[PDB]
């Protein structure tokens, strides 16, 4: 169990942690959140009460440090910190605690969700995605771009996501131009596969990462890039068969986890019914065609 | 972007283009098996591509050895009229190649936009227009030459004949595209205009007769008033 304590809650605020989130009242006596589960990828994201507009917020994993949350007034938001102070951290921590000025994250032991949401998120995997690496703990907001945007301004605040482009060269053999154009499994196997990701579990966790930023900051960049990388696979003949059904349970969680009311901007009306229905993987997302039909049968 | 009424003085400029018509490319025909099923039987298509601005056309003929043992054919002919049109631009000396290709047919983009990749500054654009190259066929020596090869051959011609000499391209490209319409409308009666009068007869170097220029006028307006004519007979208006 660790903990992540704020110094002091100065301005009203929705804090969210993971899929968990409160209504924090302007310099109500904010200090943290604690029992969290060491294992797994964090992120802990803000809402001001008076811009609704930038959702903002920080991933990290408390293995690789002490973090804690402080409101800077000259940029107008809550900063993560590090302390390396082993000693005086966990004073502040015992203190709080013994003054009870924390929110427990509130985890029911029936629920794999969060894990089911971050199987394949990587720290690692997130600094080469948000290059800053004076910092541990990696900062996301609504109005982040990726490099795929900029190809099409500032490269310090880029989403280093993988570039996917159907019509590349990358994806398109010479001589095989109609063949990898309509069957993408040159590009999903060899190309993205064995070449720049090298291995399963990485593209996944992009592709999920990709999901979590746009489901808490309404990043646009971030929700291409997730159907991007679920229309590789689905445009792709040949799959490993742990992958389709990895794959499956991947989607199954995401479209679970949505808010009901965003389905109109986060889901790409052609992707999935390419995914589901057309597309050579159209059998293989059972999980996933289920959920999306009792759900959203309004979207297909 | 698209090419519709409002942009097509563009078609005019010296901006090399070309236009790429896929209509023709795969012809079938359709009969009945001995058992009594249906059953196509396939025959010598051609891709259309041409310049609006010289007359300049590369007219590909695609032979039915190119179908044999392949399937979903008719998409197969998208990506073969891809692949021939890309082969067509990497034989043109640079300072030939297009700067744009405009597809009359919407589906070809994809194909040709992944044959083209080696050409990122050549723009692929869809049309809004209705252009009715679709008739090309219609004229007696493309069909003609189409229907006798025994290989892929690609042949040139002006389908502006000598036009050029007395009148512009815009003009030119209109009284092209009027004469087509009425072939694609009612090709019988287009045929019987252009072909009454035995004494005025066909360069042959060229596609067209030789009218001179009060007979163009005289034809056109002919033309006109069977596309017209066609139109009241296919709605009762």
């Amino acid at each position: 169990m660790n903990t992540v304590p704020f110094t002091s809650a100065p301005i009203e605020v929705t804090i969210g942690i993971d899929q968990y989130s409160f209504n924090v009242k302007e310099n109500q006596p904010f200090h943290g959140i604690k029992d969290i589960p060491i294992g797994h990828v964090h992120v802990i994201h803000f809402q001001h009460a008076d811009n609704s507009s930038m959702r903002y917020g920080y991933w990290f994993d408390c293995r690789m440090g002490n973090f804690y949350i402080q409101y800077d007034p000259k940029d107008g938001l809550y900063k993560m910190m590090e302390e390396r102070d082993g000693a005086k951290f966990e004073n502040i921590v015992h203190n709080f605690k013994e003054r009870q000025m924390m929110v427990s994250y509130p985890k029911i032991d029936e629920d794999d969700t969060w894990y089911n949401l971050t199987e394949f998120v990587q720290m690692d995997k997130i600094r080469k995605i948000v290059r800053k690496d004076e910092n541990q703990f990696s900062y996301v907001d609504s109005s982040m771009t990726t490099v795929q945007e900029n190809e099409l301004s500032d490269p310090a605040h880029s989403l280093n996501y993988t570039v996917i482009n159907f019509k590349s060269r990358e994806a398109i053999r010479p001589g095989h131009e109609m063949e990898d154009f309509l069957d993408k499994s040159y590009y999903l196997n060899t190309v993205m596969l064995q070449g720049i990701f090298k291995n399963s579990s990485n593209y996944f966790g992009e592709l999920q990462f990709a999901f979590l930023n746009a489901m808490f900051f309404g990043n646009y960049g971030s929700s291409l890039q997730w159907h991007a990388m679920i229309e590789l696979i689905c445009s792709s003949a040949t799959v490993p068969k742990h992958m389709l059904d990895k794959l499956d349970e991947i989607l199954y969680y995401q479209i679970k986890t949505l808010p009901e009311q965003y389905s109109d901007i986060l889901l790409n009306e052609r992707v999935w019914n390419i995914c589901l229905y057309s597309s050579f993987q159209k059998n293989s997302l059972h999980n996933t065609e289920k959920i999306m039909e009792n759900k959203y049968p309004e979207l297909l | 972007g698209a090419m519709n009424s409002s942009n097509y003085a563009e078609l005019f400029n010296n901006d090399i283009k070309l236009f790429v018509d896929d209509t023709n490319v795969y012809r079938v025909t359709v009969h009945k098996t001995f058992e009594g099923n249906v059953a196509t039987k396939a025959i010598n298509g051609c891709i259309f591509t041409l310049n609006p601005k010289t007359g300049h056309l590369f007219l590909k003929i695609i032979h039915t050895s190119v179908w044999a043992g392949q399937k979903r054919l008719s998409q197969l002919a998208k990506w073969k009229t891809a692949e021939e049109v890309s082969a067509l631009v990497r034989s043109l000396p640079k300072e030939e190649q297009p700067k744009q290709i405009i597809v009359t047919r919407k589906a070809m983009l994809d194909p040709l936009e992944v044959h083209m990749l080696d050409f990122p500054n050549i723009a692929i654009r869809p049309t809004e227009l209705r252009l009715p190259f679709s008739a090309a066929m219609s004229i007696d020596k493309l069909s003609d030459v189409v229907m006798k090869a025994t290989e892929p051959q690609m042949v040139l011609f002006n389908i502006y004949d000598d036009w050029l000499d007395r009148i512009s391209s815009y003009t030119a490209f209109s009284r092209l595209t009027l004469l087509l319409r009425a072939l694609k409308t009612n090709e019988e009666s287009a045929k019987m205009i252009l072909l009454s009068d035995p004494t005025i007869t066909i360069k042959s170097y060229h596609l067209w007769p030789s009218f001179t220029d009060e007979q163009w006028i005289t034809i056109e307006s002919q033309m006109r008033d069977l596309i017209l004519t066609e139109y009241g007979r296919k709605y009762n208006v």
